RNA sequence: UUUAUUAAAAACACAGCACUCUGCAAACACGAAAGUGGACGUAUAGGGUGUGAUGCCUGCCCGGUGCUGGAAGGUUAAUU
RNA sequence: GAACUGCAUCUGAUACUGUUGAGCUAGAGUAUGUGAGAGGAAGGUAGAAUUCCAGGUGUAGCGGUGAAAUGCGUAGAGAUCUGGAGGAAUACCGAUGGCGAAGGCAGCCUUCUGGCAUAAUACUGACACUGAGGCUCGAAAGCGUGGGUAGCAAACAGGAUUAGAUACCCUGGUAGUCCACGCCGUAAACGAUGUCUACUAGUCGUUGGGUCCGGACUUAGUGACGCAGCUAACGCAAUAAGUA
């Protein structure tokens, strides 16, 4: 329906164990969601909600 | 850019008829202020030349409606060039 | 212009982040700005170590202004070295309801 | 910027001139003006001890404000001037009880705008705050070394000093030169760059522009007789020696340099 | 510009270029030192060296001698 | 005699072309609302990783190859941990996916800005298509001036291989790659397919909209197939190389 950057409990589930966005042949996503999934995704990177990598 | 505020009043002041929005005249008036607005842009970002190419577009679209209205009505090409300081 | 603005102040002078807040709130009220939200989500654990420390506080502010005061507060962030991070982004409507952060 | 000369004579086929259109057309504040007679590059002694000085243009003196101990009292810049005495603009200030004063112009640096001096001070080109009061990152110019003494370092035409960090007492700078360095951090700096950046793009094109400066010619060791120089001597063009000064000092790379005291406010240098 | 008085030149200088030194009580120079010049300048500055507008450019060699960096080892003064 | 395909001047015709007057909306444009996008330009910033530097632990190898050797290392390397400097690129997302006239364009944020797609209404009333010369833009390399310089790396040096080895492989390594402002004007700059318009079986994907009842339809792109037709053949086939 609608996504941000500070669903950090959404984003926890398309994001996998080593901090990588888990691609859309895999979740099952749309490509339109996929592409706001992976910008909210970086944006909350950069804020610190979510890891980077697994390793810092 | 231009705002919806200040188009209608180029429109108001170059109407032909009643909210007709589509004559020779305003469409270049329109034209006129947004390429003089856009002098602004370019006077500052001027390596954009993708910018620069629509920019071009709008220009050679108002010579040819004023080629238009040359052909059509010469008085009122001479009068709109003549406010529009062309 | 709709600005979301999220601020990442260290631990340790989590102390002054509501006079650091009001500061704001108050350059934003004076030049006709309009807060429509304002929240403090707290000390909150970082997922990476910022400047070596391990926990900030967040703080998130959508506002309404103009780009004087949108460079005024950038260079506030800037130069205040008790926020630690800062992201701001335009936003085309107005958000009012609580988020799910807090 | 920079205009060339065209080429209607052979002595002006190469001048590139630095041309401001900003600087003030006028004379200098008189008050600030100090007589100022050329020494030929001799000394008490009336010897020669520093080479290649000699005549070129009668010029005053500028009393620049170097220290800015005026603080808290807001400066309006009242014009840029041109000063024949260093490469780099001046300001004329005119505080808000009318003094007036000379400052080094910032790049950045318009007529109007006002400048302060002291610690509770904006961080704009031209103002002067002490190290401690001046976030790491900036460009800085006007370092001071002793407290209180006035500026000293980072003075010329497009002068610069990376603020890089501090350790205690010490404020980390690099500067032009390469050399990363530590200044107590109650010195005083100037935010901003100098002004005439394009300095070390101008072309003299003729011998007469540098005599026109007070800059005697100067003539090659390897061009001596053994009686005047290290390099003297030989039948036809040679050197035969490592290369040296008048003096027999080594000029391809021989380091020089005493100074045992300040040995420890220096970090390090660049090797480029 | 130059060998005042047998050499005016292809010699010197030159704008331009490079290398290198110099963080300021600068390096460097005069001086026995005080005191000076550099400079009431501050690395876009100042000193030394070479080359010598400009156009196109400037290959290989670090063995020798210098210079710069390093210190594991050998040798090594007064002294004790 | 015919012909001399011609020229000139009168007369007639008005379907087409030309020149004109008026009208029209279907081509082309305008205003208004929504939408997507690595479109462009200017700043800022983040996180990994490399390199370098300074330290703690630690000790005899590291590195490299098909093997080696050059090289680095007991002056303490490599490995491991902690600080510092700096430059460049933006893993995952990522996709015959997207945007751009082409060349091209990927972290994130702000500012400035172009085009496009879409539903309806209103408006102009053929304002169109193409386009010699011309102008603009135009990968990479390269050039000029000024900065920068981590990695990679022409040249270059050494080590191998080899009959030789000015190579391929290895170890280093400078211009360049990066930035600013300008030149250059070329690429297998390719779809080896000029642009624009109309029409001509169908099937299955995908992107951005839209309208109906998870599908149905309709649009503008972007793919795979496949008739008729075309082609020397390969093959193209509504994104034609078909019919004009």
């Amino acid at each position: 329906t609608h996504i941000d950057y500070k669903d950090v409990e959404l984003l926890k589930q398309y994001i996998s164990e080593n901090g990588k966005i888990v691609p859309s042949r895999i979740t099952g996503t749309s490509t339109k969601y996929q592409r706001q999934l992976a910008t909210a995704i970086k944006q909350a990177r950069y804020l610190s909600l979510l890891p980077y990598t697994d390793n810092h | 850019m231009l705002t919806n505020s200040d188009r209608e009043q180029i429109i108001a002041q170059y109407q032909r008829g009643e909210n007709d929005t589509g004559s020779p005249e305003v469409q270049v008036a329109l034209l006129s202020a947004r390429i003089n607005d856009l002098q602004n842009h370019f006077k500052a970002h001027k390596a954009d030349h993708h910018s620069r190419r629509g920019l071009i577009r709008m220009v050679n679209t108002r010579r040819k409606l004023l080629d238009y209205l040359k052909g059509k009505d010469l008085g009122r090409y001479t009068t709109l060039i003549s406010q529009l300081g062309l | 212009r709709h600005y979301e603005v999220v601020l990442l102040v260290h631990p340790d002078q989590s102390d002054q982040v509501v006079g650091m807040v009001e500061r704001y709130i108050k350059l934003v009220q004076d030049n006709n700005g309009i807060i429509h939200r304002l929240e403090d989500w707290g000390r909150r654990q970082l997922a990476y170590p910022i400047n070596k420390i391990h926990k900030a506080h967040y703080v998130l502010f959508n506002i309404e202004t103009n780009g004087e005061t949108l460079a005024e507060l950038e260079e506030l962030f800037r130069y205040n070295d008790a926020i630690i991070r800062s992201l701001v982004m335009r936003r085309d409507d107005a958000i009012t309801e609580e988020s799910q952060l807090a | 910027p920079i205009v060339k000369a065209k080429p209607t004579s052979p002595g002006r086929r190469f001048v590139e001139k630095v041309v401001h259109p900003h600087l003030y057309k006028g004379r200098p504040f008189a008050a600030l003006l100090e007589s100022k007679s050329k020494t030929g590059g001799r000394n008490n002694n009336g010897r020669i001890t520093t080479r290649h000085i000699g005549g070129g243009h009668k010029q005053h003196y500028r009393i620049i404000d170097f220290k800015r101990t005026k603080d808290n009292i807001p400066a309006t810049v009242e014009r840029i001037e041109y000063d024949p005495n260093r490469t780099a603009h001046i300001a004329l200030l005119k505080y808000a009880d009318g003094e007036r004063r000379y400052i080094i112009a910032a790049k950045k640096q318009a007529v109007g705008d006002t400048v302060m001096s002291g610690e509770a001070s904006p961080i704009r080109p031209g103002n002067c705050l002490p190290l401690k009061n001046i976030p790491l990152g900036t460009v800085i110019h006007n370092i001071e070394l002793k407290i209180g003494k006035g500026a000293q370092m980072a003075r010329a035409a497009g002068a610069s000093v990376q603020l890089l960090g501090r350790d205690g007492i010490y404020a980390i700078l690099r500067l032009r030169s390469g050399e990363t360095r530590r200044v107590h951090v109650n010195c005083r700096a100037v935010i901003g760059e100098v002004s005439n950046t394009e300095n070390n793009l101008k072309s003299l094109g003729k011998a007469g522009a540098s005599r026109w400066r007070g800059i005697r010619p100067s003539v090659r060791g390897v061009a001596m007789n053994p009686v005047d120089h290290p390099h003297g001597g030989g039948e036809g063009r040679n050197k035969g020696r490592h290369p040296t000064s008048p003096w027999g000092q080594k000029s391809k790379g021989l380091k020089t340099r005493h100074n045992k005291r300040t040995d420890s406010m220096i970090i390090r240098r660049a090797k480029k």
